[PDB]
């Protein structure tokens, strides 16, 4: 038409050897992905999910899941679609009997005061919402009207029951409470009782106690086996060094959570240079336990990348004592005052300590 | 639309087009055109009377909306291979067909005849509904989920099973292959992240 | 960041150095004004056709 | 390309000015549609530039491979290693074809969307011109120019 | 594939010729002495429009033109893509056979 | 007709109970049964319960009106008790309007006959009770997460592969939905007709098998597919399995149970599966699947249950341990 | 049967509580009253359901 | 009584949280 892209189909091979723009080099500097984000919200994107109908069958899971504005859209549209469909049916049946024709005769209409589709819709309001305005009566004239009245009553009761259920399971949600648990932006490593450990701090804001709390702790790192079995995300469990031997915790004050680095702990070969900005390593802290009021189990997901782990710092003591009762100064929550410590690895430290003890004794 | 706002599954999910998918869409279009024609007749006929005569186009005015919702509902159930949910859509076609067939034969009662436009449009729309109902029961015939035996369902094509097939032109719902609608999201990526061999 | 913005450039600087250098003030005032005149004549011929048919 | 680009853009300006002059209501709908048109044009440029450059950078190694095989055909067959080079050729041709397919597909996406915009313009212009003509006894001739 | 491309192209050309024909129809009935009358045909309580009379209201012809332009400017693009895709596949088969 | 699985691949525990001295408790337990009823049957009982209540009270209203005689036509000779009642159909419509609290009005209750007041009070109480009970069943029914159990999905058939020297029975279990199942917990049982030195016979014995977690606990955290591997040591009862002894009709089964409360509702849900001997494969590996695109992560569920091979010794766990013990002893000497 | 804000307040009671006596009806005339009736029914149901849930 | 109990004899965790950067969690 008006382009010249088809006139010349030839080519020239004189110009070649064009490369090295250096533009893509800056693109490779983009930060790598985190497993779970700080405020929970796990950053995993499932791919090639074969739906096979397992994402519509559990309808009442979805209805609770959805946001409140979407839930109110479904709420409003369920009721209004039901009202309007049954209004259509009332209009049609009262029209078939002739009660819509004005001044038809003394024939007793099967539903009085039906003089429009507008009054038919108002009549559907009165029936289903169970309001019953005296103007629009249901007479004993035609059997189909009584059948349809029964059906609409049963359907209205069922729809009310379903919406009551979903509102019940939505007003007892948990994600409005998972965010009111507070971790540090960054975790620290320091020696306690002469042994290296990986500290952390977690606290609660709402006065409502969290019952039967539970703190799982995992390391996320690609790791191979001697047999060549490569696992991209080989999660490893870690004990919480709690004295009793269980991992349960009674959370009132901001407590210090840490795992003692014994020979079992997979962090047994960490060095202060081995946890730099781009190092492949990530700690997860799953804080479980129910909400005291509603009795709904909750999680508080959080992570700590390599470039957040900080060597040789101790959390500032947060708890003080006021005149009558204790004090908690949450401004000093994540502050980690410097503390000198040996800069070697956990294995080198253990071997050196063993050799020194053997030589001394 | 609620699961869609959090559809990371559908972020890189897979599809399976039901049998007779081409003929389903082309029939929906071949009836959307004649429903627009019926709307034109309705707006045109009442020009002689002093009452609006809503019963000439508002039936078709809701038929057009119903057809659009029907095709939307069929595509949704096509992405999620959950055919048992289309029973409602199935009954709709046969139910709608029955009602309009009465209207057709009623014109034949009064000797309306093809010489009037409404008879032509109604006849064409009736045979289109017959073919569409044929398609709706074709789905039953193949997949047989309502039948006694186990549903002889098929897995998604191995061409799309691979992660790295980002040129979804051979297998996409017919009204997103005429207009290349699947391209739209890719173009957003072009603005965001440069389009290189990755 | 910087790479994206710089890549997302329409290069009117290059267009200005290309056109204004060669054309100066005479060839541009001939080229561009001839195009404008040509298209104005196209609008005018369509308009006159309409009025004559009327 | 300068002559053809100038011709295209100025014919567009000519057409839009005539439509507005014939049916002054059209500009009220011109503003939203143009804004939508703007987005398409903007996004297409960002995509098409990249795809065009990619297409070119893809085809250069392909011809290179062909030429180099003409050099050492005896050498390549000497090692009985030509299965690897067959797979190299298929990979190069696949890369060139996918780049060109995306290029053509982006071309067709732009054209479909822009011709839908034009179709919407046709409907709006026809409705306004017909409405004004019947109601305001507007000259039929101006309606013809607006449509064409 | 190539036959399908050419069939889409032929139908696009045919449907595309509506534009001229629809313009002629619109203007002709809109300039026919500026006479405005009803259908003037009735049947059993509702007016029944006939074959030609449905092409009467210039609104109908303009809306039909809009639909024809949608079908033309989608069939034509479908034809472009099918021919283009076969062409890109002809290059692939030729560039392998030659090698 | 060859071997019957203890549990089916997707739940539905396949043990046929028999010879129960049924006390009637099963039908005496109505609320649990109603919640376990399929939705069409729940709607049918729902509809029949309401309709029976409506029609029973309709019969009573018609009977009392008949006794008071107001349905016998009369113009001014009577002062009606329940107005507008002039047929049984009228009494049925009246029962509807009272029980579902519609109150259309044309059918009033007057002050004349007190038995109408008594029956009105009884009907109001009964309607409220029936509404409360039906609401309760619906509430518990919508809190069901039996549907959710169909998104905790295991690999079709698990493999036995080496890892860090010794041998473990791996597996792959994953999640499809977007939510997170709190306090997940995995049990793993072996089933075999084990006998004892004293002569005891246990036709289907279940032995708990450790999930070989680092912390020494059951709990697990499940965001992506996992590899649930039981490390086979001298304590485990798979310590004497030979690959040649893993043919189809082996008297073995590996029950796997995955628990964990759902987060949206707060309901505890199991996730069962088993693995017959045929569905166990030797010395094969699950293909690494958690691809990581820049800025995010991915899971290629296409290869969720697609495995490849690797050479491993074709000897029993005991034979492997003993042979590596002899090799270590020789190396030390 | 709307006379004063006393009557209007009683009418709002009878709609949201779903008492629905009958003297104070909604007729076919103005579509805005039907729109407000739908809005009030839905808002009343939402508040009743939410207060139910909190009471549970 | 210069001694502060961490929890009192009736539950009643006797701690006063302070300097909470509140974000409306009350409402
Ligand atoms: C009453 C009068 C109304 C007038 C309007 C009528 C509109 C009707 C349109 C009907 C189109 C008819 C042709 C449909 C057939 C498509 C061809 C087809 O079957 O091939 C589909 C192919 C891809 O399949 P494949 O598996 O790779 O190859 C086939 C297989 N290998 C084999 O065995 O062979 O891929 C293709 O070949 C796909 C081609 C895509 C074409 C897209 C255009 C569709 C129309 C879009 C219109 C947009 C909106 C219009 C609205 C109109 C009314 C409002
Ligand atoms: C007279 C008027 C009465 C008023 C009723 C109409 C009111 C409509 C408003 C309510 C809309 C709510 C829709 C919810 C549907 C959810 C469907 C769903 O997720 O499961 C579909 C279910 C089947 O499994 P289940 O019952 O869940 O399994 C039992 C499980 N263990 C549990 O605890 O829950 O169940 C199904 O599969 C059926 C889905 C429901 C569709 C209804 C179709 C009507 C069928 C009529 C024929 C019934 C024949 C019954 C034969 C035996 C069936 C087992
Ligand atoms: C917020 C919302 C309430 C809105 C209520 C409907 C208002 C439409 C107005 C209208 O003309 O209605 C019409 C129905 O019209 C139909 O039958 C249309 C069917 C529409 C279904 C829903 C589409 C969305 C009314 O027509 P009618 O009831 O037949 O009129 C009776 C005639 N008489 C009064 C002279 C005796
Ligand atoms: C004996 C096998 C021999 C090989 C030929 C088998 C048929 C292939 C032709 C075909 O397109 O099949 C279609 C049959 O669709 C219909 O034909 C619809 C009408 C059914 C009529 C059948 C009567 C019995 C299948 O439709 P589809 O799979 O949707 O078509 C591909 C388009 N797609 C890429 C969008 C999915
Ligand atoms: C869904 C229904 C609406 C359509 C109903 C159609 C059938 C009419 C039934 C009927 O007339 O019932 C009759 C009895 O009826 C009985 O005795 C009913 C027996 C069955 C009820 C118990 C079932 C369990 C009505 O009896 P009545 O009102 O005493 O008859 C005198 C009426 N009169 C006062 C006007 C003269
Ligand atoms: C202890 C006292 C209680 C006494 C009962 C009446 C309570 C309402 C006050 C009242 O009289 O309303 C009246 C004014 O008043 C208003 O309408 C005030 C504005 C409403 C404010 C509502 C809160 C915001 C309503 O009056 P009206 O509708 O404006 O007048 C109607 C005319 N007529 C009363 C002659 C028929
Ligand atoms: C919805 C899907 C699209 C429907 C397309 C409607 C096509 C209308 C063609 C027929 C026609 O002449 O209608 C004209 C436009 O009507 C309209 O404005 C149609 C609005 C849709 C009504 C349903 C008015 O025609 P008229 O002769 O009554 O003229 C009125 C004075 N401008
Ligand atoms: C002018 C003629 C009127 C048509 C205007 C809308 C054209 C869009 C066609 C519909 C379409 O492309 O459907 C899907 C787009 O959905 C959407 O994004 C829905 C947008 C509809 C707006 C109303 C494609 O869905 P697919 O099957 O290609 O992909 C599914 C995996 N997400
Ligand atoms: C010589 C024959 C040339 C055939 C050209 C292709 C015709 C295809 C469309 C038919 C067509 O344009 O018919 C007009 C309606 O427009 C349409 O039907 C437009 C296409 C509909 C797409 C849906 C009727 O216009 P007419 O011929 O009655 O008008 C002037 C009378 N003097
Ligand atoms: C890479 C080339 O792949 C294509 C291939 C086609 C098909 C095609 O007929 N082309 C030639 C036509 C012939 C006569 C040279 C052409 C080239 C430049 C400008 C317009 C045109 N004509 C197009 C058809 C209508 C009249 C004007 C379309 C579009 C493309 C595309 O860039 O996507
Ligand atoms: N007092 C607090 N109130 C609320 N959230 C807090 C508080 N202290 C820490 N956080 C949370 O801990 C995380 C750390 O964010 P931020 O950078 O603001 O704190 P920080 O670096 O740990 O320092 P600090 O403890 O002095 O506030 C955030 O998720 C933040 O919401
Ligand atoms: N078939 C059965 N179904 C249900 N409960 C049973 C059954 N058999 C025994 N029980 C329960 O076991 C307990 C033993 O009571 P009982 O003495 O009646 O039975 P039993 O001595 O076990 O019977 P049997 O001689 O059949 O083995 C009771 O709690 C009884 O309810
Ligand atoms: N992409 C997927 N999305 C969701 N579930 C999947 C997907 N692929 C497989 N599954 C499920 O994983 C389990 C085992 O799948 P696997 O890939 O090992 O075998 P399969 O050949 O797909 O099995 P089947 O014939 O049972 O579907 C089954 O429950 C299957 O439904
Ligand atoms: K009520």
């Amino acid at each position: 038409m008006l382009s010249r892209k088809g006139i010349i189909p030839e080519e020239y091979v004189l110009t070649r050897l064009a490369e090295d723009p250096t533009e893509p080099r800056y693109r490779t500097r983009e930060r790598r992905a985190r497993f779970v984000s700080k405020k929970g919200n796990c950053n995993v994107a499932h791919k090639n999910i074969r739906e096979q109908g397992r994402f519509l069958q559990d309808v009442f899971t979805t209805l609770v899941d959805l946001k409140w504005p979407h839930t109110l859209l479904i709420f409003t549209m369920s009721f209004l679609c039901s009202w309007l469909l049954f209004a259509m049916v009332w209009w049609l049946i009262a029209f078939a009997h002739g009660d819509l024709a004005p001044g038809e005769g003394t024939n007793v209409p099967c539903v009085t005061s039906i003089h429009s589709f507008s009054s038919a819709f108002l009549f559907s309001i009165e029936v289903q919402v169970t309001i019953g305005f005296g103007g629009r009566m249901v007479t004993e004239e035609c059997p189909l009207a009584i059948l349809i009245l029964i059906v609409q009553n049963i359907v209205g009761l069922m729809i009310n029951a379903i919406m009551l259920g979903c509102i019940f399971m939505k007003t007892a949600q948990a994600h409005r409470r998972a965010e009111t648990l507070i971790f540090s932006k960054h975790a620290v490593i320091t020696l306690r009782h002469g042994r290296l450990c990986f500290m952390l701090r977690v606290g609660d804001l709402r006065k409502s106690m969290i019952i039967s709390a539970t703190i799982h702790m995992q390391v996320v790192r690609k790791t191979t086996s001697p047999e060549g079995e490569v696992v991209p995300l080989h999660q490893v469990d870690i004990p919480m060094e709690n004295g009793v031997g269980g991992n349960s915790i009674f959370l009132v004050a901001p407590l210090i959570i840490y795992h003692v680095i014994d020979s079992n702990s997979p962090l047994y070969d960490l060095a202060p240079s081995d946890l730099h900005h781009h190092q492949d390593l990530e700690i997860i802290v799953i804080l479980e336990g129910v909400v005291e009021t509603t009795g709904i189990t909750t999680q508080a997901r959080t992570s700590y990348l390599a470039d957040e782990i900080l060597w040789g710092q101790r959390f500032v003591p947060i708890v003080a004592e006021e005149d009558g009762r204790y004090s908690v100064d949450y401004s000093k929550f994540g502050n980690t005052v410097k503390v000198p410590t040996p800069l070697c690895t956990a294995r080198q430290l253990d071997e050196d300590r063993s050799l020194l003890d053997a030589l001394t004794l | 639309w609620g699961s869609q706002s959090s559809k990371v599954h559908i972020h890189h999910s897979t599809w399976l087009h039901f049998p007779g998918h081409n003929l389903r869409w082309i029939l929906t279009f071949i009836l959307l055109f004649v429903l627009v024609c019926e709307i034109a007749e309705g707006i045109l006929s009442d020009g002689v009377t002093e009452s609006r005569h809503l019963h000439l186009y508002m039936p078709a005015g809701m038929a057009f909306m119903a057809a659009i919702t029907s095709v939307v509902y069929y595509h949704n159930i096509e992405t999620s291979n959950f055919p048992k949910l289309l029973i409602a859509l199935l009954i709709y076609w046969t139910l709608a067909f029955i009602t309009k067939t009465i209207k057709f034969v009623k014109f034949y009662d009064h000797a309306i005849g093809f010489s009037q436009l409404r008879f032509c449009l109604t006849g064409l729309l009736v045979i289109l509904y017959g073919m569409l109902l044929l398609v709706e029961v074709n789905v039953i015939r193949v997949r047989r989920y309502i039948f006694f035996k186990t549903p002889r369902e098929v897995k998604p094509p191995e061409d799309l099973q691979d992660l790295g097939v980002r040129f979804l032109q051979p297998f996409v719902n017919l009204l997103s292959k005429g207009t290349y609608w699947w391209m739209n999201a890719f173009i957003k990526t072009a603005h965001k992240k440069p389009i290189d061999l990755r | 960041l910087s790479s994206v913005l710089h890549q997302r450039a329409k290069i009117p600087w290059r267009a200005c150095t290309k056109y204004l250098s060669s054309a100066g003030i005479l060839l541009l005032s001939l080229l561009v004004f001839s195009q404008l005149l040509k298209h104005m004549v196209l609008v005018a011929i369509d308009y006159w056709l309409a009025k004559w048919t009327d | 390309t300068l002559e053809c680009l100038s011709r295209s853009t100025l014919l567009c300006v000519s057409a839009l000015t005539v439509i507005s002059y014939v049916t002054p209501v059209f500009l009220v709908a011109l503003l939203p549609l143009a804004v939508v048109c703007y987005f398409i044009q903007k996004y297409f440029r960002v995509a098409s530039r990249d795809l065009q450059q990619l297409d070119d950078t893809t085809q250069l190694p392909l011809v290179s491979h062909f030429a180099e095989t003409v050099e050492g055909l005896t050498t390549i067959r000497a090692f009985r290693y030509e299965a690897r080079f067959q797979q190299k050729l298929l990979e190069y041709t696949d890369s060139n074809n996918i780049a060109s397919l995306f290029l053509t597909a982006a071309n067709r996406w732009l054209e479909v969307c822009m011709e839908y915009i034009g179709a919407c313009v046709v409907l709006i212009a026809a409705a306004t011109s017909i409405s004004n003509s019947l109601h305001r006894e507007l000259s039929a001739g101006l309606v013809g120019l607006g449509l064409t | 594939r190539l036959i399908l491309s050419s069939t889409f192209r032929i139908l696009a050309d045919l449907l595309g010729f509506a534009g001229p024909l629809c313009i002629f129809g619109i203007v002709d009935h809109l300039g026919k002495e500026n006479h405005v009358f009803q259908p003037k045909t009735q049947f059993l309580g509702v007016y029944f429009v006939s074959s030609q009379e449905f092409l009467g209201n210039a609104y109908v012809l303009a809306v039909l033109l809009f639909l024809a332009l949608l079908l033309q400017r989608t069939f034509l693009q479908a034809s472009y893509y099918v021919a283009i895709e076969t062409g890109i596949n002809l290059r692939g088969a030729i560039q392998t056979k030659i090698y």
